């Protein structure tokens, strides 16, 4: 149910598998034959996404899954100016 | 009513949610299913305040306004090795570069 | 070099490589070579036909690339085909295939020329596009089958078959014997 | 799964030989024990095929999936080629019971949605619908072998 995402600086992020499938890149990885055999560690290394960006991406995973089926009101996803460019590049790579 | 959390220890960060009315002990059961350590071997902190097993998450301070999906609240996690409990240790995330001047 | 430990690992790495702005064909070929073929990890895709080779789709690659396994009976071979201006990687999983490269035909109707000719050993990964030329692959073994792993980016269902008598083309749309391990008639 | 091919990677040449009047479907049991079909064999046809030591095969009617025998039993495992001699797999009809043979003939003449329009006792309706299946035979064969 849970998957481990590892940033370039070595931070390990354990998020729900269905949250991580919000990323089209991760969904392509794990929905087909790239799926972890159960002799394998459910780990994905992102050797070029730092942890302060990857943690922000996981917050977006939570936000997207929480508010996708809402029907009356959703809040804005906040993005600080300092991480906007790095987060934009991660969002481009992750297709989400 | 759900609260959204980052359970953090060393370089591990668990993203999970729980009810504002759920207890600290129930949260340790969630951590047990993930990191395979029973609640007796766990300590949970809000900042530096250790949380008691029987208290609810709302009574500890985790509410909908402070533990949102797009901005989860942080819960510190300390394991116990054999005799005694480790010190609560959480390594911060990396820091972004200084803001480009063309971004004011 | 990142040596893929399993076939699933190689597929996960490939999805990351083609997620980037810039895909390096030398890196893809080397990582595909580094995977040591394990029949226990791809046998479900090895579906054979008595009279023709089979194309078995494995992964649709998020629309960026195609991954398929081709299975060659004794003496089975391809036509002379182009690749619709897409990269094409070919790794051997079992047996051997003889790749014969051809130059694009002149507009006068005469015999196409063989620029070179080689036999791909197992676990070797070849690369081709339209810029290096046309090719044709064959299982020259009289006794052994051949199984190959193909990566095409961008994915293409159409290409051109070439008569070696003439050089004259004719368009072909390529079928699948199976998809994701399921027979598709 | 006890009935599965062992990943030996030690090649072994086999002669498949069809001596039934049926079109034979060779069924290879992969390393997970799941059946994977292979090209069919017309009646009277023999083929040198490439296989491996410790691999498991069974053989069915390609159209009806009726069970067939290979060397007078249900499963075939090739040994290693002794001095390069091929291993022979002789595919024949079994001696079906009269009842099973009658069920085969009725199934070939009546559509399944029409089985229960036949003036026969109802217990035979369930028998007609119990179509021969590789997975059910693998069940019996698996438990037959554990009971040594
Ligand atoms: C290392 C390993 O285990 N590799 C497996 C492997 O090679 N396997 C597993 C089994 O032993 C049969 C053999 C195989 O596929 N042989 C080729 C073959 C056999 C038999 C026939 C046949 C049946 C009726 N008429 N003709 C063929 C017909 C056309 C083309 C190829 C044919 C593989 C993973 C590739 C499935
Ligand atoms: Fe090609």
């Amino acid at each position: 149910m849970y998957v481990k995402l590892i940033s370039s600086d070595g931070h390990e992020f354990i998020v729900k598998r269905e949250h991580a499938l919000t990323s089209g890149t991760i969904k392509a990885m794990l929905s087909g034959p790239g799926q972890f055999a159960e002799n394998e560690t459910n780990e994905v290394n992102f050797r070029e996404i730092p942890s302060h960006v990857l943690s922000k991406v996981c917050m977006y995973f939570t936000y997207k899954v929480r508010y996708t089926n809402s029907s009356t009101e959703i809040p804005e996803f906040p993005i600080a100016p300092e991480i906007a460019l790095e987060l934009l590049m991660a969002a481009n790579f992750l297709d989400c | 009513m759900d609260v959204f959390l980052m359970i953090r220890r060393h370089k591990t960060t668990i993203f999970t949610d729980a009810k504002e009315s759920s207890t600290v002990f129930e949260l340790k059961r969630i951590v047990e299913g993930i990191l395979k350590r029973p609640p007796d071997e766990q300590r949970l902190y809000k900042d530096d305040q250790l949380l008691d097993d029987g208290k609810t998450l709302g009574e500890c301070g985790f509410t909908s306004q402070t533990a949102r999906p797009q901005a989860p609240a942080t819960v510190g996690l300390a394991f116990r090795a054999d005799d005694t409990f480790e010190a609560l240790c959480i390594e911060p995330f990396s820091s972004p570069p200084e803001l480009p001047d063309v971004m004011k | 070099v990142l040596k893929p430990r399993t076939l699933a690992d190689l597929i996960r790495i490939l999805h990351q490589l083609f997620a980037g702005d810039e895909v390096n064909v030398e890196e893809v070929q080397a990582i595909m070579e580094a995977y040591e073929s394990d029949p226990t990890e791809w046998a479900m895709y090895a579906k054979f036909d008595q009279y023709r080779y089979t194309r078995n789709l494995v992964d649709q690659g998020n629309g960026k690339f195609n991954l398929m396994i081709l299975c060659w009976g004794e003496g089975h071979g391809s036509s002379i085909h182009d690749h619709t201006n897409s990269h094409c990687f070919l790794k051997m999983l079992q047996g051997n295939l003889k790749e014969t490269l051809f130059a694009w035909p002149d507009k006068k109707s005469n015999e196409m020329v063989k620029k070179s000719e080689r036999v791909l050993r197992e676990n070797q990964c070849a690369y081709i596009n339209d810029s290096i030329g046309l090719h044709r692959v064959e299982n020259i073994s009289h006794t052994e089958p051949a199984v190959s792993l193909h990566l095409y980016s961008p994915p293409f269902d159409t290409c051109h078959a070439f008569d070696q008598r003439t050089g004259h083309k004719n368009k072909v749309t390529m079928t699948f014997h199976s998809k994701f391990g399921i027979r598709t008639p | 799964p006890v009935l599965r091919s062992v990943n030996s990677r030690e090649p072994s040449q086999v002669i498949f030989c069809n001596r039934s009047p049926r079109v034979v479907l060779p069924v290879w049991l992969n390393f997970d024990g799941e059946p994977q079909p292979y090209p069919t064999l017309p009646p009277g046809t023999g083929r040198r095929i490439h296989s491996y030591r410790g691999h498991l095969w069974l053989f069915r009617d390609a159209g009806t999936h009726d069970g067939l025998l290979v060397n007078q039993t249900e499963l075939f495992v090739p040994s290693l080629n002794v001095d390069g001699q091929p291993i022979f797999a002789n595919i024949t009809l079994p001696v079906y019971t009269l009842k099973e043979r009658c069920l085969q003939v009725v199934r070939s003449l009546v559509k399944p949605e029409n089985y229960r329009r036949l003036d026969i006792v109802r217990s035979l309706y369930e028998d007609l619908e119990d179509h021969p299946n590789v997975q059910k035979d693998l069940e019996r064969l698996t438990q037959e072998r554990i009971a040594h």
